[PDB]
Order: structure tokens, then C-alpha cells, then sequence
């Protein structure tokens, strides 16, 4: 609920504003920051075919794009830095996981541990 | 529905393909100069 | 009395102000201009230009190209093409590109395209006096 | 037909959502562009001042003549292009008439590309890539070269250009343009001190690519203004149109249901 | 509802438009239209899959691209969109291709082109391998290495 | 299926038009729709049938043009285009012509036109002999010389 409220809004701005894309190179910083932020949503939205994810993956991936940590990759990698995300924190951060799977929310204590390792993984990420 | 105006084929369609293909004739009998 | 404009393409420093004295660098020599200055009209060569406003107080640019036009009326119209203040030039690159140009005419011989060296050396070579 | 009105409706949408877009964009630009007029116009202006306090009346008698006509590439903007042709073949004529011969120049493939059908010889060069980037002094100097370097011995010219005023409205004007024998002819110059004949040469070289200068801003200003009001006119009619269609669409559904029910009735009740 | 009733009967089904046929296209195969069942990484691999959704792509941002180029004009798009273009109208010729038993309406000798082949020429003018040639050399042809030869001919004769 | 069944039993048709009849361009003949089987040179002459076939060329051409026109604005066409266009809209208003039924709806005397008037104005517009006469004085009059003579009047 959270994350999801920020990405629809988000989204709903970059609907908005989407028909004024192919002139983003003569477009004020606000139009130009919507149309960033909700293509890297749109890629953050693209599946695979039958690999469904569980909650607290979703939540990570959704929450790694809608703070600002996505803006600096243009969006032909976003994708694989999905992929890649997903498997780090999956193969090393199963204890945030298992927290936010039982709280079902996400506490301050865990808002910063995902803001250090997104951030931890931007730093690393190819 | 994005190509509609291609698709109707009214004023502005045909008006798009003699812009496009000219476009592109003259870059191709360009391009068939520096081979 | 004197109506100075002093004026980049892109920016305008003065415009109708009222300065006592400028200092520009005609082609045909330096010259000061005060109020009811003889009309007259030049064309400018890189170098300083010290516009001493009424206070005494000076301020200084560094065109480098254009049209002074002193007219009967004491007004005066200054135009550089690129009219930087010494506050945004640098005195290694002016003493490097000088010497790149000055080791350049050495190399070349004809006419045309060594003038337009000797063009860049004096452009440079008024840059390093005008920094320090 | 249904699928006749339906492709019509897409057509005009996309049309409209692209005008819009297209008005925003030049609306954006014409922002810009009009914020740097101001140091562009008193730059300009203050490098005509002489010419108005000297008077420089110009020559009547000799022949030969220059007449630069300054757009843009790009159309999309209305009477912005057709205006300046207007003025520039409105008085080629006169001048001819005269004797004087006039040779043009062209600034922006829309000026030429009017005039290279009735005017093709009296055309001295012409020049492209007006109106993609804003234009500046790099763009004038230029201009001013090969009018320099063409072997054309002007006596007298004119440079035609779209005066900026307001949003709404822009007026054409032509600003004249001395050579050397008149300014140095001129018993009006005869006050300025310390002018040989080549001093003046260098003067009226560099007075070149100021008023090539001043027009390019001042014809920027008032193209992406008209572009603004031409394209918002475009996407206003598609508009209109969009809400006939409709509902011509709505007509057309509901007597292709009431139709496909009759036919459905009458199979059933003929049994 | 015939057409819309057999297409839950299918497996591959190929969907041939006129629309594309009328661009002297043939086979006038519409690529945004037809589908199969086994267009799945885990059946034709990474690279063929890869290969199809790019040219689908690219195919489907020509169309959306159409609409600017007919009201703007081909000029002011950016050099990114009108190489897009390019490669797509490229791409649009090299899906035709001639048949052995459309010689009396043709005149043009029947290519039968490998998958692997496909694979490959589609690969190379997706990654701009051949942004060089010009569109004509793809049309009615077999592999790319008949569409680089057919443009040496063109390039000679022209 | 009642007009569309008619059609194939007459050797003239004169079909009139709401979207020209609210222009008040009176009687609202549809140019590009009506028909007849003697439109035939070997039956009408040469002339007359040229007369007629550019009436109608020009006719289609600013009907081809009316889209651009209506979105585009008036300024994206050609000069050719735009002179089509005038020559188009100048015809358009010389087609009208006052009733002498409507001496009493509309006040205009009823005019009636010659054949040899109307292949003479009619040519005379296509060849731009009155391209500086404006469109509103072609508008309900009779021969091509009253139309002179209210574009005479209306300066």
C-alpha cells in the first residue's frame, strides 16, 4: 500500500504527460522528470512469463524504483538491474525479506536498511 | 492506437508516405553514392 | 552629459547610462573618451576597455571585437562581439595558444592563411598584457 | 461505416494530441527566445543609432541591389514565411522597373524555396539550418562572409525580416542597408573625425552581420510565436472536428445495433 | 464471427494484411498480428525470441513514429528516431521475400532462407550492421548476404 | 433502397445537398454528384464539355484539399494549392444563381442564364481572368458580367 500509492501517482503524472513524449529534449525539468521517473516505472513493471514473485520481492523492486534510486540508469538496463537486484537481495538479504513478509509493513528500521542496500547495490550494480 | 493516421489513408496518411518515401529516396540514392 | 551603450550580442553591460570616461582599443590606436568627445566612429582591437563611471570607480572589460561610434550628441555606442570580464580569463592558456599560434607561422608560408595567425598572436599577445 | 468512422477518429486524435504537444513545445521555445531579445535588441538597435543621427539617406541612381529575406526552415508557423516572400517579390518588381537590378539571398530553405520558382537567377546564395538551434552571432558572422565573398558589388540593400511586437501579432519590415561610397560620400559624415576610407570599410563589414544579427532574433521571436498560434488554431479545429465525428460515431452505432436487431427479428418471426 | 471463432482453434496462426501487401510486401504477412504458441525462450531459445520481440518492437515504435512524420515532417525528427525508421523500413523489406511459385507474377528466382539464416540478417539489421545499404537492397531477397550483394549491384549500376 | 433503386431509371440526376445549402448557396446542385447522359462532347461540343470536366476537376481538388484545409489551416498549402483553392471557392459561388420563384423570399431579381453565358463565365473563371475580383461577388447573380459589376459596386 505504501509504495504502491507513491507508484500510482507517479504513473498517473506520467500518463499525463506521456503525449508530449519524442519532445522531451525541448520540455522544462518538471515535464522531463515525469517522463523519466514513469518510463523507469513502466520498465519496472514488465514480467516474465511464469515466474511470479512473491510480496516482499515485489515490494523491494517497486520501492527501489519510486525513491529516486532508478533515475540515474536510462531505461535499456533497467531491466536487468531488476533481475540482478532481485537476485542479491534474495541470495543475501533474507532476513529484511522474512521481516517485511511477517510484519507485512514496512517500519522505519526497515525503510533504512532497504535505502542501504539499494543505494549499497547502485554503487555496485554494473 | 498509435500509426492511425497511416492507417485511415485520408490527406494526412498519403501526405506522411510521400514525405517519408521521398525522404528516404533521396537517403538511399545518397547512400548508394559513398559505396 | 555622455550616454554610454555598452553592449555584447548576448549581454548589455550599460545602455544610456552616464559615465564620465571609457578607454577603448580602436584599431587606429587607443583613445579615452570623455563627454563632447569629436564625433567619430572606429572599429575595435582585442584589448581592455576601463569605463570610469562618475564616482571615479573604474570597471573593466575585454572586448575583442566591434564598432565604437562616438556621435554629435555625446552619445556613445560600444559593440564587442565578445566582451568578457577579466574575471573569466585565464593567463595559461592565452601564453599557450599564444605560443601554438607563434610556433605555427614559423611552419607556414603563404599569404593568406599566415595572416590569419598573426591575427590570433596579436589577439593573444594583448591577452597576457591585459591579465598581468 | 463503422470502421470508416472509427480509423477517422484515431486519425484526428493523434492529430490533435501531436498539435498540442507541438503548440507546447514552440510555446517553451518562444519563452527563450524572447527572453533573448532583449540584449539581442539593444545590441542591434544600438548599432543603427549612427545611421539615424548621421541620416544616411542612401543613393537613388546607382543599380545594383541586395534584398535578404530571412526565415526559417521549418513551416508550421502560417504567414511567417509567406509574408517575407510577399515583400521580397512586392518590390523586386519596383526596383526592377527602375533599372536597378536586384540579386536575393536567402536565409532558411522556406524563403527560397517559395522564390526559386519566379525569382531562380536573381539569386546571389542561400543558406540552411536557420531555425533548428537559436540563432546566434556564429550564425550572422557567417552569413555576413559570403555576402561579402560572392564578388557582388552592392550599391545599396535590404534585409527583410518578421518584427517581433507581441503574442498575437508581428509586422514584416525592411531595414536598409548602406555600402562604403554612400556612407563615405554622405556630407553628413563629414563632422566624424579621424574617418579615412578604410576605416569605414571596416565599419560598414561589421554593420553587416549586426542588422543580419538583429533580424535573426527578431525573426525567431515572432516565428515561434506564430508557430504557438498556429499550432493551438490546429489542435482547437481538430478538436471540433473530433466532436462531429463523434458524434456521427454514436449515430452510426446505434443505427448498425437497431439494424442488426431488425434483421435478427424479422428471421424469427418469418419462421 | 467465423474468423473470430477459429482463432481459439489454432496453434500458429498468420495473419496476412493488405495494408502491407498494397506495399508490395509478399508474403503480406502482418508481423503485429501473427502469433504462435511456441514464440517461448524455452522453445526456440534466448536469441530467436530476442530477435522477434526486437523486430516486433521496433516495428510497433515505427507505427507510433508514423504519426510525427505526418504532421511534423521526416526532417525535424532526431537522428535516434530516424535511424528507428530506417532499421524499421529496412526490417519491413527484408520480411518479404520471393517465392518459387510467384515467379510468373514476379519474375524474381525462388529463395528458400534457413531459420538460422533469419536469425542472423534480422540480428545484424537490428544492431545497425547495415545502416549503410539502402532499403531497396532487402526487398526480394533471400539472406542478408543476397541483400549486400543486391546492393553492391544497385551501388554499381547507380 | 428507395432513392438508391431510383437512380438507375433516370438520364438526369440533380442531387441536391444540405451541407451546400447551408453555405445559402442556392439551388444547393451537389456539382460533384449530379449527372447526365448527354454530358458527351459529340452531343454538347467540345467547348462545353471542357467547360464542364474543369469545372469539376477544380471542384474535386478543393474537395481532396478540405481537410488540410480545415486542420492545417489555410497557410501549409502550395501557392498552385491555394490558387486552386480560390479558383475552387470562386466557382463554387458563381454555381448559385436567384430564383424568379424566390422574387418573394429573398428579393433578388431572378436571373436566367444562357447556355453560351454560363460555358463563357465559367471558362473565363477557369482561365483567371477574375483572380482579383473577390469570391462574395460571384455570389447570386447572373452572367459573369453582373458579377463584374458587383465586384465594381462593392469597391
Amino acid at each position: 500500500k505504501q509504495v504502491a500509492g507513491t507508484m500510482k501517482l507517479e504513473l498517473a503524472q506520467y500518463r499525463e504527460v506521456a503525449a508530449f513524449a519524442q519532445f522531451g529534449s525541448d520540455l522544462d525539468a518538471a515535464t522531463q522528470q515525469l517522463l523519466s521517473r514513469g518510463v523507469r516505472l513502466t520498465e519496472l513493471l514488465k514480467q516474465g512469463q511464469y515466474s511470479p514473485m512473491a510480496i516482499e520481492e515485489q515490494v523491494a523492486v517497486i520501492y527501489a524504483g519510486v525513491r529516486g534510486y532508478l533515475d540515474k540508469l536510462e531505461p535499456s538496463k533497467i531491466t536487468k538491474f531488476e533481475n540482478a537486484f532481485l537476485s542479491h537481495v534474495v541470495s543475501q538479504h533474507q532476513a529484511l525479506l522474512g521481516t517485511i513478509r511477517a510484519d507485512g509493513k514496512i517500519s522505519e528500521q526497515s525503510d533504512a536498511k532497504l535505502k542501504e542496500i539499494v543505494t549499497n547495490f547502485l554503487a555496485g550494480f554494473e | 492506437g498509435a500509426g492511425s493516421i497511416r492507417e485511415a489513408g485520408g490527406a494526412f496518411g498519403k501526405r506522411e508516405q510521400a514525405e517519408e518515401e521521398r525522404y528516404f529516396r533521396a537517403q538511399s540514392r545518397e547512400q548508394l553514392a559513398a559505396l | 552629459q555622455m550616454s554610454f551603450t555598452f553592449a555584447s550580442p548576448t549581454q548589455v553591460f550599460f545602455n544610456g547610462a552616464n559615465v564620465r570616461q571609457v578607454d577603448v582599443p580602436t584599431l587606429t590606436g587607443a583613445f579615452g573618451i570623455l563627454a563632447a568627445h569629436v564625433p567619430t566612429l572606429q572599429v575595435l582591437r582585442p584589448g581592455l576597455v576601463v569605463v570610469h563611471a562618475e564616482d571615479g570607480t573604474t570597471s573593466k572589460y575585454f572586448v575583442s571585437s566591434g564598432s565604437i561610434a562616438v556621435n554629435a550628441d555625446s552619445s556613445v555606442q560600444l559593440l564587442a562581439e565578445e566582451a568578457v570580464t577579466l574575471d573569466m580569463l585565464d593567463l595559461g592558456a592565452a601564453k599557450a595558444n599564444l605560443e601554438k599560434a607563434q610556433a605555427e607561422l614559423v611552419g607556414t608560408a603563404d599569404e593568406a592563411t599566415r595572416a590569419e595567425i598573426q591575427i590570433r598572436i596579436e589577439a593573444n599577445e594583448a591577452l597576457v598584457k591585459a591579465l598581468e | 461505416t463503422l470502421k470508416d468512422i472509427t480509423r477517422r477518429l484515431k486519425s484526428i486524435k493523434n492529430i490533435q494530441k501531436i498539435t498540442k504537444s507541438m503548440k507546447m513545445v514552440a510555446a517553451a521555445k518562444y519563452a527563450r527566445a524572447e527572453r533573448e531579445l532583449k540584449p539581442a535588441r539593444i545590441y542591434g538597435l544600438g548599432s543603427l543609432a549612427l545611421y539615424e543621427k548621421a541620416d544616411i539617406k542612401g543613393p537613388e541612381d546607382k543599380k545594383k541591389h541586395l534584398l535578404i529575406g530571412v526565415s526559417s526552415d521549418r513551416g508550421l508557423c502560417g504567414a511567417i514565411h509567406s509574408s517575407i516572400a510577399k515583400q521580397m517579390k512586392s518590390e523586386v518588381a519596383t526596383l526592377t522597373a527602375a533599372g536597378k537590378e536586384v540579386m536575393l539571398v536567402g536565409i532558411g530553405d522556406k524563403i527560397r524555396g517559395i522564390l526559386y520558382r519566379t525569382h531562380s537567377d536573381q539569386f546571389l546564395v542561400a543558406f540552411k539550418e536557420v531555425g533548428r538551434k537559436p540563432p546566434t552571432f556564429g550564425d550572422a558572422s557567417v552569413i555576413a562572409l559570403e555576402l561579402l565573398n560572392s564578388g557582388y558589388e552592392f550599391d545599396e540593400g535590404s534585409i527583410i525580416f518578421n518584427k517581433f511586437r507581441s503574442v498575437i501579432s508581428y509586422k514584416t519590415e525592411e531595414k536598409p542597408i548602406f555600402s562604403l561610397n554612400t556612407v563615405a560620400s554622405a556630407d553628413s559624415m563629414s563632422i566624424y573625425d579621424d574617418i579615412d576610407a578604410d576605416v569605414l570599410q571596416n565599419y560598414q563589414e561589421y554593420n553587416l552581420a549586426n542588422i543580419i544579427y538583429y533580424s535573426l532574433k527578431e525573426s525567431t521571436t515572432s516565428e515561434q510565436s506564430a508557430r504557438m498560434t498556429a499550432m493551438d488554431n490546429a489542435s482547437k479545429n481538430a478538436s471540433e472536428m473530433i466532436d462531429k465525428l463523434t458524434l456521427t460515431f454514436n449515430r452510426t452505432r446505434q443505427a448498425v445495433i437497431t439494424k442488426e436487431l431488425i434483421e435478427i427479428i424479422s428471421g424469427a418471426a418469418a419462421l | 464471427p467465423a474468423p473470430a471463432t477459429t482463432f481459439a482453434h489454432l496453434d500458429a496462426t498468420t495473419v496476412l494484411s493488405r495494408a502491407i501487401a498494397e506495399l508490395g510486401i509478399y508474403p503480406a504477412v502482418d508481423p503485429l498480428d501473427s502469433t504462435s504458441r511456441i514464440m517461448d525462450p524455452n522453445i526456440v531459445g534466448s536469441e530467436h525470441y530476442d530477435v522477434a520481440r526486437g523486430v516486433q518492437k521496433i516495428l510497433q515504435d515505427y507505427k507510433s513514429l508514423q504519426d510525427i512524420i505526418a504532421i511534423l515532417g521526416m526532417d525535424e525528427l532526431s537522428e535516434e528516431d530516424k535511424l528507428t525508421v530506417s532499421r524499421a523500413r529496412k526490417i519491413q523489406r527484408f520480411l518479404s521475400q520471393p517465392f518459387q511459385v510467384a515467379e510468373v507474377f514476379t519474375g524474381h528466382m525462388g529463395k528458400l532462407v534457413p531459420l538460422k539464416e533469419t536469425i542472423k540478417g534480422f540480428q545484424q539489421i537490428l544492431a545497425g550492421e547495415y545502416d549503410h545499404l539502402p532499403e531497396q537492397a532487402f526487398y526480394m531477397v533471400g539472406p542478408i548476404e543476397e541483400a549486400v550483394a543486391k546492393a553492391d549491384k544497385l551501388a554499381e549500376e547507380h
